[PDB]
């Protein structure tokens, strides 16, 4: 139909669909790609700035996002595995054992562990118009 | 003129409505409750009624309070009632008792003690030329027109089933449900709350109710649609509260109406509205079972969810031997239905004589509306 | 000659404004202080009245001191309070009270005790044939005739956002702010020497007094107003001391209004206008915010700054839902408001039974007023 | 050293108290809110802590802002929480997180979803093997032993009726009321207010709560004190400030308590605690009632004030029939008895099962906890 499929919310070119359940971080991917959205991924601020409306959906959630780290080189990509600029990446602990691809929490993006169960949420192309 | 038309008054829960004889659906309807400011205090001037409620209320919503003189549907009280009677005949109506007859309708159990109440207000105060006293549960199954069948009817307070053969409701078949809208409303409140959301209030009360009625509905299968729930895009729908918050709302929908089909969710012990309709078929004789069968008819606000007349087809299918044939009706405004069969009462010519008068109420005392007659 | 007029003295803070009631706005107004020579020091003759204040006082400055029994609207003492009284009703009046009955007003949490003392040197020492006494807010908010909306208040000494519905002013909801008025002249000294001018003195207070009220205005943005400042050709503006003396101004101008927006500035804890007209918002229903934000007013001298109404309407959506509709209303001559909603009240003849009886002071005592009342 | 306890914590509003399972009383107990200087300004070093809160904020008052994450029990954010729970272990615990399971309880209706988050911070942050999330309202009624009876039960935030009966509690029957000794805390310093006094302040919150808990007595009669009020000699007493000040009290004294019978006096339409009880024990089964009219039992907080229980008794007794046989019980020292119910449930051996582990988190997710068990 319409730029965006139902309970699918528009920013400029994209489409986004925010989880109402918990997903894991590849699950959601899987589920994301029935859909044929993608996780969500920030190439600007500008649209980092957006996730705030995301702030009216009911306090803030962790969301699982593209971001993905190697691991070896703890390199963060996202799902096309581009590369985040500085602003996207992540921040420190002291150290522990574990971590993997980022999620968002509210204002900030954030990292965590896949196996545990987090809110994703998915974007696509919007029908951009043509005349 | 000459002539006279019967006025159609039904004393609802919630929400009474009234008319004249000959018309399609009832002129007024407004919300039966009472109300006035709880805080008031004060100010320079006045010009408030003090309880009319009625549709000011509803509009009034923040402000007042609500009472229903008749929340069971028994006229709880006759101070208020006979405002709601006032009210209705001069305010929404704007007929003159005087000129026209009235058929009151009453709740199912209504002792016989308050009947003659009911009518020395409308001989002794409202002073109509005559009155018919009316259980709205007939005067929903006149409206329908059919003989035999098994019609569930669930309204806001009460829900029964009723085997009706030759037009005669066997009695014992029948029984009672105490669920209908009224506890389906009140559960949509608490589940509400336990995301986050508080709605505690009366305000809080109509906004729940309106987000029941367009938002919930009946499911196919009820663990099927827990599960989907999980993956439901779907179920996330938005409603925007007055204030401009928006909530959103998934399972909650399919879970408030399914209470009816399981009663414990509210803590009934009493069997859902298809084990209810298996009993009442069981009660009556074998013979006339299949009649019951292929002609259950729905009724009543409760009964208006879509996706009631698959799931009671398919509820009942399971229940009943493969042979016989299952048919499930649902006429299309059903909760005017009561209305509706009181206006035909009302109306009719020849039943003309059934209607109660003002001797019969001198010589007999109300009581008459009562006996060998309604 | 007959019929009576109702004396509506507005005791204010910094100003007493009283004349009669029907009348467009107050007849006669002053500062309230109490001042004589501090200096004093003699001479040959006499002629000077020790302590009236009032305009003499203004003109005065260098050589009076100042008192405000009136300090934040509450009436501390009642001696210098009736010597304003004695110079309202004789001096700018001309009137002798004995024969008008008349309305004082108050200030929001002003005790019993102080009403009653209100009551007594009315009657006592006055005689007025009888009294009235109101509270100040209302009396505003009698003068707009709006039943609904979310008002803000800023005079003087306090500034307050009370919603209402239906003429209530519902208590739960109201939340003060200490500061209005006052706060900004002292800032307005205080950020004022900082440049290099010394402004400590009672005189210099009114010279600053003076120069908010014309020199201020408030910003689109505070932050955009700052970065803005250093290319300021505008902000520069200059202001002659009544020596002579100039001074360069304008940095100061947003800033000193800004106090309001963000209470921290004077140190203030507490939470902007608009966010304390959001928080007053949530503490109503849900249903009835539309309201409130679609009717919103400011009333009090300290709204009257230009560019208010257009800041508070960006604030208050940044707040709100997005859906909502804003308004923001503010009525052009509204400081005398107060004193406005003094006069009809007042003038009620309707009304005219409120007005306490020299009958019920004797008799209740000036309790009267107070209770079932005002 | 082998064994092990449960660490108990009991994540109040107002309040944490925590210590170790079998332990008569919690051990460390502190405020729950954050506090980082308002006004700050700098120095010369430092050696802060930005918001540590708890015992050491509130011999800062003056300096310092308050937060609650806990605001309403439910843990609004995670950070503060984290932090909250950091310094419950380390600093006041003194113990380490990895060597003991713990217990972690949980306001009434909470969110499944902050469950796992309160389930995840724990094994994640924390590292403790294994934990337990436990409903506050469950341990309590655990800690009185009693199998029924009706409880009231009023704490800081909410304040609850639970019938009990065969250790099962009726979710229909129990209401919840908003109001609690949070507004109580409210309403005294407004009424104070209203006199003299202005407690606007963080501090003044803590200054007049201080009078709360000393000052306050329920009256014997609302209506009789009140007429006591003017002879009353005894009701002056006196309460001198944190600076100089002393400030009289007295008929505030009784009055602000009062809402718990009269809710309406902050606003609150719904019925007072005495009304509470009565609905909700004709929720249930008449056959039962006569077990909760039998054991009422008072419960947090809110509930010590002295001469509760009379009172109590009364107003029950002049609803109940008059054959009914009327109980109060209230335990001597209440608060505790939430963290009791904790201690003992963590504590107990043979239910160790219980406990959420470290597995079950990991196969499950977190969400084990909430889902079959707690
Ligand atoms: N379209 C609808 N869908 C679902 N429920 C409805 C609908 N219309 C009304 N109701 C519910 O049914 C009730 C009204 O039905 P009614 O037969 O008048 O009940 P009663 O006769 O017992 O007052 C209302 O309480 C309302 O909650
Ligand atoms: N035109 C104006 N622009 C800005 N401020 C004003 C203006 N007129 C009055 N004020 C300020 O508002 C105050 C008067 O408002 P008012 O409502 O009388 O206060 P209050 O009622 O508390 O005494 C004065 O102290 C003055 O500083
Ligand atoms: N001895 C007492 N007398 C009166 N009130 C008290 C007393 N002790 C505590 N309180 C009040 O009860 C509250 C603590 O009770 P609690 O059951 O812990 O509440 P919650 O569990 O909701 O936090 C405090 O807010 C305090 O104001
Ligand atoms: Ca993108």
């Amino acid at each position: 139909c319409s730029p965006c499929p139902h309970n699918w919310i528009q920013n400029g070119k994209s489409c986004y669909y925010v989880f109402e359940r918990w997903e894991m971080w590849n699950i959601s991917k899987k589920s994301c790609l029935k859909e044929g959205a993608s996780l969500f991924q920030i190439d600007s601020k500008e649209e980092m700035e957006f996730i705030s409306s995301i702030g009216k959906l009911k306090g803030g959630n962790k969301y699982w996002v593209g971001v993905f780290q190697d691991g070896i080189s703890g390199s963060w990509f996202w799902e096309d595995g581009s590369s985040p600029l500085s602003d996207l990446l992540p921040a420190e602990r002291q150290r522990s054992a574990g971590q993997i691809c980022g999620y968002l929490k509210d204002s900030t993006l954030i990292s965590d562990k896949c196996d545990s169960w987090k809110y994703f949420i998915c974007e696509k192309k919007a029908f951009g118009s043509c005349i | 003129d000459d002539d006279i038309a019967a006025l159609v008054v039904d004393n609802g829960s919630g929400m009474c409505k009234a008319g004249f004889a000959g018309d399609d659906a009832p002129r007024a309807v407004f919300p039966s409750i009472v109300g006035r400011p709880r805080h008031q205090g004060v100010m320079v001037g006045m010009g408030q009624k003090d309880s009319y409620v009625g549709d000011e209320a509803q509009s009034k919503r923040g402000i007042l309070t609500l009472k229903y003189p008749i929340e069971h549907g028994i006229v709880t009280n006759w101070d208020d009632m006979e405002k709601i009677w006032h009210h209705t005949f001069y305010n929404e109506l704007r007929v003159a008792p005087e000129e026209h007859p009235v058929l009151l309708t009453e709740a199912p159990l209504n002792p016989k003690a308050n009947r003659e109440k009911m009518t020395q207000i409308m001989f002794e105060t409202f002073n109509t030329p005559a009155m018919y006293v009316a259980i709205q549960a007939v005067l929903s199954l006149y409206a329908s027109g059919r003989t035999t069948g098994i019609v569930m009817d669930s309204g806001d307070g009460v829900t029964h089933t009723v085997p009706i053969y030759e037009g005669y409701a066997l009695p014992h078949a029948i029984l009672r449900l105490d669920l209908a809208g009224r506890d389906l409303t009140d559960y949509l409140m608490k589940i509400l709350t336990e995301r986050g959301y508080s709605f505690t209030t009366t305000a809080e009360r109509e906004i729940v109710r309106d987000i029941k009625e367009k938002l919930c509905y009946v499911a196919l299968d009820f663990e099927q649609e827990m599960a989907t729930a999980a993956s439901s895009s779907s179920l996330e729908k938005s409603y925007e509260l007055p204030d401009g918050q928006v909530i959103t709302i998934g399972n909650e929908r399919f879970r408030c109406p399914e209470a009816l089909f399981q009663p414990s969710f509210l803590g009934m012990e009493s069997c859902g509205i298809h084990e209810t309709t298996f009993n009442s078929i069981m009660k009556c004789d074998v013979d006339i079972r299949k009649d019951l069968y292929a002609n259950t008819v729905l009724s009543g606000g409760t009964t208006m969810y879509p996706g009631i007349a698959d799931r009671m087809q398919k509820e009942i299918t399971a229940l009943a031997p493969s042979t016989m044939k299952i048919k499930i009706i649902a006429p299309p405004e059903r909760k005017y239905s009561v209305w509706i069969g009181g206006s035909i009462l009302a109306s009719l010519s020849t039943f003309q004589q059934m209607w109660i008068s003002k001797q019969e109420y001198d010589e007999s005392g109300p009581s008459i509306v009562h006996r060998k007659c309604f």
